[PDB]
């Protein structure tokens, strides 16, 4: 149905945007990962 | 007078080095720089918390 | 069921990140 479609696309639409905030959580969690270790590493 | 010309004695003979070297510093310098980099897990946990905290919405 | 498994693992990230970071700051208030 036409319509069906249309609630598939607002689904989309929101998982979608809802991908958006994951994605920056894990380039701040590797991010963070990433910094620890590099700092950690060359402790003395 | 005895008491003040005892430590005289006191220090002439266990004391008087010139300079001194202790040196204190290379763990002083390196306990704050290790606060800082706690302090920079703080703020960059917290804002992980904000970025997931509109996760939730 | 995609999203609710995704906002699950959201409530999992939250709390454990909560509570590090309260220790995190303990530690901080100990100093």
């Amino acid at each position: 149905a036409s319509e069906e479609r249309r609630e598939i696309a607002e689904v989309n639409k929101k998982l979608k945007q809802k991908n958006q905030q994951l994605k920056q959580i894990m380039d701040q969690l590797r991010n963070l990962i990433w910094d620890i270790n590099a700092m950690l590493a060359m402790r003395n | 007078e005895a008491e003040l010309s005892a430590q005289i004695r006191y220090l002439t003979q266990v004391a008087t080095g010139q300079p001194h070297e202790g040196s204190s510093y290379s763990s002083r310098k390196d306990c704050q720089m290790a606060l800082k980099r706690v302090d920079y897990a703080r703020l960059k946990l917290s804002d992980v918390a904000r970025t997931c905290e509109q996760m939730l919405e | 069921n995609e999203l609710q498994r995704k906002d699950a693992l959201v409530q999992k990230h939250l709390t454990k990140l909560r509570h590090w970071q309260q220790v995190l700051e303990d530690i901080n208030v100990q100093h």
